[PDB]
C-alpha cells in the first residue's frame, strides 16, 4: 500500500460526500485536477510552519498527476485530507461542521506532536568549566565552547 | 587511495577490479602462530566491579 | 473470541442506526468497506499518540477484509467503535448527539487509563552519593550514573 | 438470586419504555441478543476504572448465552442497567432525560461507594525508628522495612 | 515552476466560485482584467510593509498582461491569492466567510513567519571593553566601535 494525491484527493472529497463511488452522480476530472493542484501548492508551503513531512514534488517542469506518489506515510493521511477539505470547502460555497473541525484539529495535534522536536540551550562561550573538570590534562578547555 | 584528500594515503594503487590476490598459508594447515607488535597496538583494562548489598 | 473488523464496523454503524437490526435496514456493501479501510487508517494514525495498542496491519499490498482477524483486545472495542463513529458521521452529514459525544469520552478515558507511564524522573549524575552507602573507592560509585 | 443476563438487558428495555410486558409491540431476539454483547463489552471494559465487581464471563469461547447467570450481587443491577441503557439508547434513535442522568448517577455513586480503596501510604524504609522501640540484634528492625527487594546470588545486575 | 497572473487571478476567483470550471461554464474578461490590475496594484502597496517578496513589476508603461510571468515561489500563492479575494469580493457584492478568513488569515501568519528579521542590539559605543580581552595586542580597541567597524583599510571612509 502507497499513498497517491488522488487516494488524498478523493478521500477528502468523500469525507464530507460531496463525491463517492456510491454516489449516483459524480465530479468531472477537472474538478480533480483542480484539488490535486491545491494539494501541491498547500504541501509547498508547508515546508515552512509545520516542517518537512516527506512529501515528493513535480520534477520541475513536469506537472502534477494524481497516479503518481505522494511518498507520505499512512498516518498523515487524514491531517492531509482534512486539511485540504477545510481549504477546498469554499470552492463548492459550503460551511464545515462543528464535528468536522474538532477531528481536523484532533489529527493536526497529532502531526503536531510527530514533528515536535525542542532545542537546548548550550553554554554562553565565556563560561568557566572549573577545576573539577581536570581542565589541565583531561580536558583542553577552560572554557565552554559554544554553539558551533 | 584518496583522490580528493591525498594527506591520508597509505597504499601506492587503488584496488581496482581484477587484480591479482592471493592467500597466504595452505589448504587447512594448523599451527601456532608467533606475533610481533609496537606497544600502541592493542590495548587492555579490567573494570572494578561494585560490591552487592 | 477474537475480534474482526467487520464486527467492529458493524458496531459503529448500529450505533447511530445508519444500518441495525432495530430499523429494517441493512447493511448496503458500499458502506462497509469504508468502514474497514477507515478503521485501517485510524489505527495507523493512533500508532503514535494512544500509542500501540495490539492492531494487526495488513501485510503489504494487501487490502484488509472485514473477515480478517484485528486481534485487539475485547476491552478496547467501544473505544474503538466510537472514535470509529466519530470519524465516520461526516459521511452521511449527521450530528453527534451529547449522550454519544459523553459516551465516547467516558470510553477514550477508559482507554488512555490503562496506557499511563509517570516516568518517574530519575537522578542527575553528578550527586553526590553519602557515605552510609558504603561506597567502594576504587570504583566510580562515589556518584549516580543517571543514564541510559 | 440468578440475576441473568437477558433479565438484565429486559430492565434496561422496560425502564425506557422501548418494549415491556404490558405492550402490543415487541422487540425480536437479535435486539435482545446484540443488548446482551454489549453488556459484557461494557462489562469487561469496567475491569479498568471501576474494577472488578464478581461478573463472570464465557470460558470456552461461546457466544453469550442470555439466560446465563451473570454472577452479580442483586445490589448491582439498578446501576448495571442504568449503565447499559445510556449506551443503548442511540441504536433506538432516542435521547436521555435529566430524571433518568439523575438516577444513573445516583446508582452509581452508590454502587462506587462500595468499592473503596484507601491505599494509606506506607513508610520510607530509611526513616530511622526510635530508640524507645527496643529494637535487637538479630530481627534488625533498626529501620523500618521498604520494598524489600529479593536480591538472588545470581543474576547480580538484576 | 513558473506562476502566471492569469493563473493566480483565475485561482481567487475560483476558490469562491465567481468564475469556476465545475459550476459555471463561463470566465468574463472584464473580470480578468480587473483581477490583473488590482493584483499589481496591491503587490505595489504590499513593497513596503510586509516587504519585497520577490515579485516583478512591469517595466516601461504598458499595462500588464496574463500571460505574464510573476516570478513569486510557489509557496507564496495561496496567501496572494487569499489577499486578492478579499480586496476584490466588494465588486460582485458577496460578503466573505468565516473558514475563507480563517485561511487567508494562516496563509498571511506563515508568510509572515518565512519574512522575519528580527534584528539584534548592537553596543552603545562609549561602553569600555573589558581588560581581559587583551588590546594593544589583539585588533580590539578600549571601546567598542559602535558602527560597522572598518573592514579592509583601503576604503577607511565607512
Amino acid at each position: 500500500t502507497v499513498l497517491t494525491k488522488g487516494e488524498i484527493v478523493l478521500f477528502a472529497l468523500r469525507k464530507f460526500a460531496i463525491a463517492s463511488n456510491a454516489s449516483l452522480t459524480d465530479v468531472e476530472p477537472q474538478s480533480i485536477e483542480d484539488g490535486v493542484n491545491d494539494l501541491e501548492d498547500m504541501m509547498s508551503e508547508w515546508m515552512i510552519n509545520p516542517g518537512d513531512i516527506g512529501y515528493a514534488f513535480a520534477t520541475g517542469d513536469e506537472q502534477p498527476l494524481p497516479d503518481d506518489e505522494s511518498g507520505l506515510p499512512r498516518k498523515y493521511k487524514h491531517a492531509v485530507g482534512y486539511q485540504l477539505l477545510l481549504r477546498m470547502l469554499s470552492d463548492y460555497s459550503l460551511e464545515p461542521t462543528p464535528q468536522v473541525l474538532s477531528n481536523a484539529q484532533r489529527s493536526y495535534d497529532a502531526l503536531m506532536t510527530d514533528t515536535l522536536v525542542v532545542p537546548s540551550m548550550r553554554r554562553r562561550g565565556d563560561f568557566p568549566v572549573g577545576q573539577g573538570n581536570k581542565y589541565d590534562v583531561f580536558t583542553s578547555d577552560r572554557y565552554y565552547p559554544g554553539d558551533l | 587511495y584518496d583522490t580528493t584528500n591525498p594527506q591520508y594515503n597509505s597504499v601506492s594503487r587503488q584496488v581496482e577490479a581484477g587484480d591479482a590476490v592471493s592467500v597466504v598459508g595452505t589448504a587447512s594447515q594448523t599451527m601456532k602462530p608467533n606475533l610481533f607488535y609496537n606497544k600502541f597496538f592493542c590495548g587492555l583494562g579490567s573494570i572494578p566491579l561494585p560490591k552487592l548489598h
